Parts: structure tokens; C-alpha cells; sequence
RNA sequence: CGGUCCGGCCGGGAACUCAAAGGAGACUGCCAGUGAUAAACUGGAGGAAGGUGGGGAUGACGUCAAGUCAUCAUGGCCCUUACGACCAGGGCUACACACGUGCUACAAUGGCGCAUACAAAGAGAAGCGACCUCGCGAGAGCAAGCGGACCUCAUAAAGUGCGUCGUAGUCCGGAUUGGAGUCUGCAACUCGACUCCAUGAAGUCGGAAUCGCUAGUAAUCGUGGAUCAGAAUGCCACGGUG
């Protein structure tokens, strides 16, 4: 894990899209191509369509992720069947 | 192998006896060029079995080897799945290396308290024509006379 | 190679000499313990404020005359391929065959 | 104003000065239980000095360099083998046909490339 | 020796007798042996009742057994509640750090 | 008190500026201490010449360096003078230390 | 040889270990036997060396429409509002498998705790990095010296000394997994490594059929170096034992 000296990373306009969905009026999921940037108590409840590679997912956000990356709760490739499940 | 009629290399002069065959069959004993606990391990097993046999120690070693040393062993020169199978009488040369080599064969075979103990019982035991390495060579020994229609 | 990726190479050296003088200056910041949290973050956060290739760490070493990322020695700064030739043609001196 | 021999064996220097002092032994400020870890080492490095009675008869000053036990061991074996023969100028021939003057030359092989080892070669895909 | 709720036999060292309990292993093995004055040498037998119940306390000090079990098990099932990557490559049991799956990985998986 | 040091890919070009540098000191000034050797470095490079899949094809390629010094003999203004001259045959550095 | 801070410490000593340049030196030269009165072979007085002393480079005519038009160049063919040009996020590292080349091993030839020697070859300038102190730890502040026979990387391991483990779900194997960090990198979730605690998969010598090696070679132990911000169980070389 990243060392605790440079703390939590996370991107520029992150910060801003975050502080206009808490101030003021979050209807539309907050678009981010960002995985690497770390999730924060001011996101919570708060919609995040994070780009996956193909289109943005919805992620709902609640306290129990904190200290993890955006980009856990985002599937890279999908999976459905090896043997070839249709 | 082909047109080279090789020689021999010399062997190890044996700092603690002298014997050229202790220095064989140490050099036999050995496994990845560990020199040092080898020989540790076949002077403390020398010492356990001449001290439990009681006669003196090389003395009692060339009597115990001369009397699991094969005469004939079976070869075959056939090529295909039919084999035949003809007797040889084994050279001075190989007969102690094939004791040696059977020797440390059946050593490694009992679960005693350590190497050393492993090797004094079936060490000790040939003098006296008992143990593993004596009772392959008297099925060797019936192998040459249960086949031996072609020499 | 390509025509732009040799660009690319000469594109991010430029702006990573240009920026070097900042982001020294600026993880120095960062290194030194002896800072405030509210400036470290805000170190932290400029850094990622400049564009991305202007680190020496996000550049690759193609070879001068050719251009090839894999296979590379920096005494020589060539390709394997350039490098063999220029030892045969005896460009490179005191460069013979190696047999020990 | 003594003179000596020098011996190396696979990588290692040793050289060894003699004089009339009887069997006083000290291997590069050390002594035979010093560097010792297995027997055959202090018979080898006094083979010709057990030869016939030089055992406790002239003193040995070495002092060795280089190379691993075995090394050394030879390379002291073959400065006091020299040494030797160079004060006596005729036990040359005894130890000539005990195998002392004749230094082994052997020296480890060099990795060749595509090889794992000297000689051994990586396995075969099962063909 | 009843030493959280586990036995131990007479025959073996203080060491291994502190790592066959679930959660000792051998770092905290020497530590609860240096913490309660005993040093890692002794055997089961020959231990007063004093130094047993020393022993119980130290272990009681830092985390257990079954106890600890069922507290790993809800950190594991925290992630699967999350439902991050990590948590879905516990579901899927294969990987949870996310080494060569696909050509040969046969330790958490395997067949009838 | 000052050294001059040379480094040459051959002997061939190191041994007739030793041998120069030697007879400029002896022409001007006196007590040499003659050149010293010290132990060359060779500078291996495996270069596999095939420009495809082939890891058989393989070269060995060696740079050698060696060093030759060259110390005081007479420390004066004079023996400066004739060892300050212009640089020697290309392919011999050339190091000054003084102190 | 002198003194000592007992240390090459330095005065000094240029024989040696060694440094890197030139030579001598092994050339069937000789002595016997063998052979066709030869070529050549066998043994030996000498030598560090004996028939190429031991290794490397050196790879013919040519075969395989052998492999690369994605190192590069090059003849046509193809696009010029796109097969061309720029950027963000994912994939080359992937759910049921098979195959190939290596590593750990299987254990009492062994791992474990505390002393203790023996090497060579290489790297180092926005790089190697002494010492002190915090550290159970990867490391962190402090940093001197070093373009390097000077200073570092870097008390080599095997072994050797002593106990301890007694053939055992083992003090055997460290694969999996959870917690919290240390270094480099705008940023290690997809995707590096190191460090602590715990957990302790298999395995308990492997079927047909197979791979390399004839001497400092096969095995077994450690280290350096290439590209490299970091990433070897791979590659390329030194050595220890053998």
C-alpha cells in the first residue's frame, strides 16, 4: 500500500466535483474517469458513475468504504460462463 | 568408448588410513559434493560397528565387503521388446564399487536415530552374511543359474 | 519505430527538463517530516497539476538512429542490432570480441 | 636471508619460508587448529614433510590467500613442496613420484551461453 | 495443560506447545514466556500452576481462538458485504490478490 | 605532491605517451619513480546479433581499460611547464590531481 | 630493522602475494618397442606441463519458398475527413483445462538458536552510498568518502563448534488467507517487491516415456552484472565444495 506520509491520493477535479455535489444539489451521478483516487466521507450517499473501460457504472457509496479504491467497486471485464453459458 | 581406451584417475590417499576402497566407497557415500559430513558420517558409523564388533577395523571392513562382493552379475545386449538375458563375471575392478554402491543402496533404508546407525547395522551385518546388501547379492548370485542357457 | 513515437520521446524529455526544477522544489515539500499536514497535502496535490509526461520515469529509451523500446544499453545508447553493427564496422572503439 | 617456494592450486597464493627452527607451524598468523575444519587439509599440508622425517623438522611461516579450504590447502602443499626442493635439491625426485611438483593446473570451466551450466544443458522438450 | 481450551502434550517444548494453539505461532510463543518470567527451554511437564495460569493470561491478553476464527471470518465476509473486486474474487474463490489465475493455480480451487 | 593518471583502450597508444611523458620529466627535471601499472577493467556486453526470435545467436563483446601513473620526481615551475603541453594522440585521458 | 595506540600503524624495505608489458617455455623434441627401411602408434629421463596441455572466438560449398516487409531499408497494392494525428480509462498478468522450460521441496545428509573463517569477477555521479540514533523490519534523520587497486555495494553460503528436534498433521514444506506498514514511482484495486504477527494447501521420492553430463565436468551453496523509478524462480559470468 502507498506510504502514510504522502496519505490518501486523489485526483484534482475530483475535489471539485465532489465539493458542488455536497454544495449544493446532487441529483446526477457524479462522472469520474478516476479509479486511482481514494473515497472520502463527503462522498457518501452520494452516486459515482466510475468508468470501467466501457461505460460508467453506478456506484452507491456508504461508510464502510473508506480506505479503498474507487475502482474496486468496478468490474474490469465481464464474466458470465467459461462453458460457454448462454 | 568408441576408439579411446581410457586410463584411471587416481583416488584420494585416505589421510586417516590409506585404504584407496575407503576412499571409494566414501566417495560413493557422498551426494552433492559434501565432502565434509559424509565423511563424518561414514568415521562415526566406522567407529560404532568396529567397536561393536570388536576385531580391528579395516580388518573387519575387507571381510565384510568380500563377503557381499557379486562374482556374476546379468546384463542384456538385445534390442527390442524381446530381451535375453546373459551372466558376466564382473572385473576386480567393479566387484567392490558394485559392493560399495549396493551397500550404501540398503543403508539408507532403515529409520534409526541418525545416518550413522543406519550404516553400522547393515555395515556390521555382512560380516556375519546378514541384512539387505547380503540378501540381493544371493538373489543376484540365483539370477545368473536360473537362466543361464546362453554365456 | 514511428514517426510519433519518436516525437513522443523528445515531446516528454522537453517538458520533463522544463518541470524539473519544480518537482524537485516541490517533493522536497513532500520528503521533509518536518512540515504541516495542510502543506503536504497541498504539495501533494500540485504535483498531479502539471501534465504527466514531464517525469524522467515516463520516457523510454528507443535508440537514436533506429528507434526500438526493447533491447538497449545506455553506454552505447543504441539497439542490440545497431550496436553489433557498429562494433563490426569498428564505429564503436576498443569494442573487439570477448573470448575468456 | 632463507629462501622459500610458492603454490597455488585453483585461485589461491600461498607461500611458505623455511628455516633450521624445528616444527614451529603458524599459517598466516594462524596455526593448523585455526584453519582447520576437516582433517584432510593438515595431512595435505604436510605430505612432504611426513614424506620421510621432516615432520617436526624446519619450520613453516605461510601465509595463504585466495581460493576456498581445498585451495589453499593445495597451494601450501605446493610452496612447501617447492620450498623443499629448492633447499634440498634431491627430494625433487620423491616428490615427483609422490605427485607434489606437478601443480594442478585445473581451474573451473567457463559458463557457456545457452548452457545453465559448463556443460549441462537445459532439458528437451520431451522429443 | 487446559491452556485456552486446547490440550497439550507432556512430551514437547514450551514453543511448539504455545504454537499448536490457534493464534500463538512462535514470535508470541517467546513473548508470553518472556513476559511471564519463563524462558523458551522448559517442558510442559514440571510447570506449576502459577506459571499455567500466567501463561492463560498472557494468551487471554492478545487474541484467541475460535473466538479469533469467527473474528477473521467477518473480516473476510466484510469484504464480500462491500462487493469491491476483492470481495468478488473471494466469491469466485480463485484469486484475492490477483496472481496468474488462468494456466495453473490449483490451491483454493480443485475438483470432487 | 601532484600525479598524472592515463587511461587507454590498447597499450599499444599508452606505452609510447608513458614512455614520452617519461623522457619530457627526464628532460626537464630528474628522480623518477617510473610508471606504474594498475589492474585493467574489462567491460563485458552479451549482444544477441539475431533481430528475431533466436536466443542461440549470441556475441560477446569486451572494452578494456587500462591505467597507467605517473608521480612526482622533481616538484618545481619548470617541470610544470613541459608536462602542461597539448594533449597527447586522441584515445588516452589524460587526469592532473594535485595536492 | 625501530617504535608503538599491537593495529601495515608508518618510517622504511622493492625479494616476494599481486599489478600489466615483453620474452623463454610443449615443439613426437628425444630414448626404446612396434610398422612398410615410411606416415603413425605404445610406454618413459626431463618438464607446471604430451601428444590440440585445458577452455573460447573462428561455422564451407549448400539444404529447409526456414524466421523477421512490427529494429531498419526496399519494388509494386492499399487511406488521405482516415488503415493517418492527440488524450482519459481498461487488456496483454483472464472463470471449467492441456503442454513446455525452471524453482521450492519430500526431511534427522536436515531446518532451528547463539560464536567463526575461506573467493573471484563487476557497478557507481541528480549513482553506490560509510558511521551515529530510532527501529522486532523492509527502512527512516544525519550523512563522510568515492568518476573509483583508496570508499561503498558486500561479516559470502555450504561448512565449521555446541546444544535442540527422534521418524512424527514433525521444530518437515511456506502455497493460501486476514490485520497493520516500510522503500521507488503524478499514481501498485485491476498489476512489483521487501517486513511483522497468525493461519500451516500439498507432499511423505513420482506410471508409461524420457533429459544433460566422461574431470575441477554432473550435482549442491552463495554473489555480482545487463535493460531498470521498482520489479528474476529468467539471462549472462565469477567462485566455494565437489
Amino acid at each position: 500500500p502507498r506510504s502514510l506520509k504522502k496519505g490518501p491520493f486523489i485526483d484534482l477535479h475530483l475535489l471539485k466535483k465532489v465539493e458542488k455535489a455536497v454544495e449544493s444539489g446532487d441529483k446526477k451521478p457524479l462522472r469520474t474517469w478516476s479509479r486511482r483516487s481514494t473515497i472520502f466521507p463527503n462522498m457518501i450517499g452520494l452516486t459515482i458513475a466510475v468508468h470501467n473501460g466501457r461505460q460508467h457504472v453506478p456506484v452507491f457509496v456508504t461508510d464502510e468504504m473508506v480506505g479503498h479504491k474507487l475502482g474496486e467497486f468496478a468490474p474490469t471485464r465481464t464474466y458470465r460462463g467459461h462453458a460457454a453459458d448462454k | 568408448p568408441r576408439r579411446r581406451v581410457i586410463g584411471q584417475r587416481k583416488i584420494l590417499p585416505d589421510p586417516k588410513f590409506g585404504s584407496e576402497l575407503l576412499a571409494k566407497f566414501v566417495n560413493i557415500l557422498m551426494v552433492d559434493g559434501k565432502k565434509s559430513t559424509a565423511e563424518s558420517i561414514v568415521y562415526s558409523a566406522l567407529e560404532t560397528l568396529a567397536q561393536r564388533s570388536g576385531k580391528s577395523e579395516l580388518e573387519a571392513f575387507e571381510v565384510a565387503l568380500e563377503n557381499v562382493r557379486p562374482t556374476v552379475e546379468v546384463k542384456s545386449r538385445r534390442v527390442g521388446g524381446s530381451t535375453y538375458q546373459v551372466p558376466v563375471e564382473v572385473r576386480p575392478v567393479r566387484r567392490n564399487a558394485l559392493a560399495m554402491r549396493w551397500i550404501v543402496e540398503a543403508a539408507r533404508k532403515r529409520g534409526d536415530k541418525s545416518m550413522a546407525l543406519r550404516l553400522a547395522n547393515e555395515l556390521s551385518d555382512a560380516a556375519e552374511n546378514k541384512g539387505t546388501a547380503v540378501k540381493k547379492r544371493e538373489d543376484v548370485h540365483r539370477m545368473a543359474e536360473a537362466n543361464k542357457a546362453f554365456a | 519505430a514511428k514517426q510519433s513515437m519518436k516525437a513522443r520521446e523528445v515531446k516528454r524529455v522537453a517538458l520533463a527538463d522544463k518541470y524539473f526544477a519544480k518537482r524537485a522544489e516541490l517533493k522536497a515539500i513532500i520528503s521533509d517530516v518536518n512540515a504541516s499536514d495542510e502543506d503536504r497535502w497541498n504539495a501533494v496535490l500540485k504535483l498531479q497539476t502539471l501534465p504527466r509526461d514531464s517525469s524522467p520515469s515516463r520516457q523510454r529509451n528507443r535508440c537514436r538512429q533506429t528507434g526500438r523500446p526493447h533491447g538497449f544499453l545506455r553506454k552505447f545508447g543504441l539497439s542490440r542490432i545497431k550496436v553489433r553493427e557498429a562494433a563490426m564496422r569498428g564505429e564503436i572503439p576498443g569494442l573487439k570480441k570477448a573470448s575468456w | 636471508n632463507q629462501y622459500y617456494g610458492t603454490g597455488r592450486r585453483k585461485s589461491s597464493a600461498a607461500r611458505v619460508f623455511i628455516k633450521p627452527g624445528n616444527g614451529k607451524i603458524v599459517i598466516n598468523q594462524r596455526s593448523l587448529e585455526q584453519y582447520f575444519g576437516r582433517e584432510t587439509a593438515r595431512m595435505v599440508v604436510r605430505q612432504p614433510l611426513e614424506l620421510v622425517d621432516m615432520v617436526e623438522k624446519l619450520d613453516l611461516y605461510i601465509t595463504v590467500k585466495g581460493g576456498g579450504i581445498s585451495g589453499q590447502a593445495g597451494a601450501i602443499r605446493h610452496g612447501i613442496t617447492r620450498a623443499l626442493m629448492e633447499y634440498d635439491e634431491s627430494l625433487r625426485s620423491e616428490l615427483r613420484k609422490a605427485g607434489f611438483v606437478t601443480r594442478d593446473a585445473r581451474q573451473v570451466e567457463r559458463k557457456k551461453v545457452g548452457l545453465r551450466k559448463a556443460r549441462r544443458r537445459p532439458q528437451f522438450s520431451k522429443r | 495443560a487446559r491452556i485456552a481450551g486446547i490440550n497439550i502434550p507432556d512430551h514437547k517444548h514450551a514453543v511448539i506447545a504455545l504454537t499448536s494453539i490457534y493464534g500463538v505461532g512462535k514470535t508470541r510463543s517467546k513473548a508470553i514466556l518472556a513476559a511471564a518470567g519463563i524462558a523458551e527451554d522448559v517442558k510442559i511437564s514440571e510447570l506449576s500452576e502459577g506459571q499455567i495460569d500466567t501463561l492463560r493470561d498472557e494468551v487471554a491478553k492478545f487474541v484467541v481462538e475460535g473466538d479469533l476464527r469467527r473474528e477473521i471470518s467477518m473480516s473476510i465476509k466484510r469484504l464480500m458485504d462491500l462487493g469491491c473486486y476483492r470481495g468478488l474474487r473471494h466469491r469466485r474463490g480463485l484469486p484475492v490478490r490477483g496472481q496468474r489465475t488462468k494456466t495453473n493455480a490449483r490451491t483454493r480451487k480443485g475438483p470432487r | 605532491r601532484i600525479r598524472i593518471r592515463l587511461k587507454a583502450f590498447d597499450h599499444r597508444l599508452i606505452d609510447q605517451a608513458t614512455a614520452e611523458i617519461v623522457e619530457t620529466a627526464k628532460r626537464t627535471g630528474a628522480q623518477v619513480r617510473g610508471p606504474i601499472p594498475l589492474p585493467t577493467r574489462k567491460e563485458r556486453f552479451t549482444v544477441l546479433i539475431s533481430p528475431h526470435v533466436n536466443k542461440d545467436a549470441r556475441d560477446q563483446y569486451e572494452i578494456r581499460t587500462h591505467l597507467r601513473l605517473v608521480d612526482i620526481v622533481e616538484p618545481t615551475e619548470k617541470t610544470v611547464d613541459a608536462l602542461m603541453r597539448l594533449d597527447l594522440a586522441a584515445g588516452v585521458d589524460v587526469q592532473i590531481s594535485l595536492g
